[PDB]
């Protein structure tokens, strides 16, 4: 326990929040999956839907790399404002909040090889534009877009996680 | 899954039409490419056809209009220059895929008529 | 009668990052829950509404005081500072704790290390009908 | 009229924020007062009531006595941030905040005998059953339910302060 | 703009003219000779609530009436203290207590009563 305790204190002891993976260096590749927990309304009046979802990013980061301690440090959600995350965000979003109840819905964990697992529990009000020049007899393409504010090609590179298994639970939802 | 096939080429009127999933790729706008030069944007149109924006470079003497009663943009020309000789092209571009200028962002191109004046 | 010293060493070699028993055994969670009502049957949005009194007791091995008191209440502004569970409603769609007068919820530590976390919470869960047979 | 200053500072030294008063004596007696402002909705189809009010708690704490300014000192809202105060709360409140323009509404006033007159600004949606079986021949009952969250009967006791007198505002209400 | 005036001897009554609706709760006064005005009771615009003072409980009772003269006081037992004149008196609907005489404006006549 005060192993555990020092290890971690290293880590985080200077540290800065300020500077991604690799600054100085080839771009860092974020890893992210997606499981879908419902997709509750489908609004054509104002062309978009809700959707929940644990959203998960995986990125390598040496800077928290541990030794002696063989097992994977699940540590206390509120250690993610102390740690570099990616500004990663939805762009054709209307209106979304990650859920508080008990606590934050959100996840840390650090591998021993520096690999940091970041979850969150995410409800988003996704636009949809909508062709119902057919209706009812229509087939329509909802998409959600995934992409990172500040940083370029250039300092952050993403992909799915998995390759096409990235996205689960999708056969489960059961719209009206 | 948008097909484009594009017609046409003082006063010239291309007429690139479009078959599949339009409503996927609203963004239509045509560029041309002069031979030995790099392809440059024209202009570029919505799914209402009525938000054209053309380059500097060929303002005043362009338009664009579009039908969706036959999935169809409209290149009409007027009064052009020597340099207006060029192969021009016309691609599609989705709702949320980034800016208009740039070719890189547009998916599906058309063949592409030569046209020389 | 020497609470505050009690208080302020509970708090002093703590780590709120690292669960009991982190690399002992699973930390046991015991859970309570009542329920007050059940709100409507949202039938069109395929919802329901709950408020329950939910408690969480578990062992802590770090809180010991060896005092004649047994029992003490930690305010709100000191649960942040213990180590308390993740736990979440899987199926909640909007949940809630209420904040007035005073941020409703408790925290008591007893002297043999018991910790006992209790909640009052307004769930919106999803219930997902199958109306083939209605009504 | 510099004193001001140093008397109220002497009352805040020495207070102990995470201590009822009198901790090992008897239970520390709160009295209540409702000031109704209004009630503008209620709601069959959820089962529910809005209620304005002015809720007022005064207890009497013995470390917040001073001496040689008999004048009530009132002051600014934010000493209740550093202040002991009931966890006194409503069963049935489904939602309800505190009015926040200009500023939080909030006062307290420390009157020099030690007591203390804690004053909210409630809005409150609270929850009443509406039996509908005699709908629109119907009579209701709705009650707001004040209860303390953990302590118990040997810690915090409840009155109403002035007797019946406690609430005042019920005629200024008035419904369709 | 509200008219109050009043009319008593017994059942007192009370008669609003005017914008009556900005001005819902009314209410009755006395006031003795070398005495200040105290309050009596009141009534709001519903009437199915109603406030007394405690010197005047069970005894007198007020109630509320459509149309113009929607203010009536009912007077039982009498005593000689009793002996003032009672004023009819309106307030606005956003003001502060009942009791207290200086927040109700377009005061009536007084009527004098004497057991
Ligand atoms: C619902 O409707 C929506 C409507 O938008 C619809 O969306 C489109 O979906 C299709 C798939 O069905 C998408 O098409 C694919 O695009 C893939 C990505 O293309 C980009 O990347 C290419 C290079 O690959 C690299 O990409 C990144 C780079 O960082 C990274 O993953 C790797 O490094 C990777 O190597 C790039 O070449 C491509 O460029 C386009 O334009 C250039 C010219 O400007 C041209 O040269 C390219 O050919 C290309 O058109 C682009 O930037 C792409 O990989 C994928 O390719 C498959 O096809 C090739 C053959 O072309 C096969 O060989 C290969 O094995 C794959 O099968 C495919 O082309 C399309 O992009 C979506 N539209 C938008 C706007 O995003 C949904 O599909 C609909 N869904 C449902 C369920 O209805
Ligand atoms: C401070 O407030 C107290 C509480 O009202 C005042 O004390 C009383 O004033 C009322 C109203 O006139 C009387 O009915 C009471 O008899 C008074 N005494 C008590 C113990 O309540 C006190 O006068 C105020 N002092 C100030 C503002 O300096």
């Amino acid at each position: 326990m005060s192993f555990v305790k020092e290890t971690v204190d290293k880590l985080l002891k200077g540290y800065d929040i300020r500077l991604r993976p690799d600054f100085g260096g080839p771009p860092v590749c974020v890893g992210m999956n997606i499981d879908i927990a419902s997709i509750d309304m489908v609004s054509e009046v104002n062309m978009d839907y809700t959707l929940t979802m644990y959203f998960q990013q995986y990125w390598r980061d040496k800077r928290l790399a541990y030794s002696g301690i063989p097992l994977n440090l699940t540590l206390d959600n509120r250690v993610a404002d102390q740690l570099w995350v990616p500004d990663t965000y939805f762009l054709n979003d209307k209106k979304s909040f990650v859920h508080g109840v008990t606590v934050k819905n959100r996840m840390i964990r650090l591998h021993p090889d520096g690999t940091v697992l970041y979850g969150l529990r995410i409800t988003t009000t996704a636009a949809c534009m909508m062709d119902l020049r057919r209706y009812p007899l229509d087939e329509q393409n909802c998409t959600l877009e995934i992409e990172s504010y500040g940083y370029t090609t250039d300092d952050i590179e993403f992909y799915w996680r998995g390759g096409d298994k990235a996205v689960t639970g999708v056969e489960r939802i059961e719209l009206p | 899954q948008v097909q484009l096939v594009e017609s046409g080429g003082g006063s010239l009127r291309l007429s690139c039409a479009a078959s599949g999933h339009t409503f996927n790729y609203p963004i239509m706008g045509w560029f041309r490419q002069a031979p030995g030069k790099e392809r440059e944007f024209v202009g570029a149109i919505s799914w209402s056809g009525g938000s054209t924006s053309y380059a500097d470079s060929v303002k005043d003497r362009f338009t664009i209009s579009r039908d969706n009663a036959k999935n169809t943009v409209y290149l009409e020309m007027n009064n052009l220059k020597p340099e207006d000789t060029a192969v021009y092209y016309c691609a599609a571009k989705g709702r949320y895929s980034g800016g208009l200028y740039y070719p890189t962002n547009y998916d599906y191109w058309g063949q592409g008529t030569q046209v020389t004046v | 009668g020497d609470v505050t010293v009690i208080l302020n060493n509970l708090l002093e070699g703590y780590d709120n990052k690292l669960r009991p028993d982190i690399g002992v055994k699973p930390t046991l969670i015991h859970t309570d829950m009542y329920v007050n009502s059940i709100g409507p049957v949202n039938a069109i949005n395929m919802e329901y509404t709950i408020d329950i009194f939910f408690a969480q007791t578990w062992y802590d091995r770090r809180l010991k005081f060896n005092s004649t008191i047994k029992v003490l209440r930690l305010n709100s502004n000191m649960v942040g500072k213990i180590w308390i569970p993740d736990t979440f409603f899987r199926n909640s769609k909007k949940a809630d704790a209420h904040w007035i007068t005073t941020p409703n919820r408790m925290l008591r530590i007893w002297n043999d290390g018991r910790v006992l976390y209790t909640l009052r919470l307004t769930i919106d869960a999803e219930c997902q009908l199958q109306l083939h047979n209605f009504p």
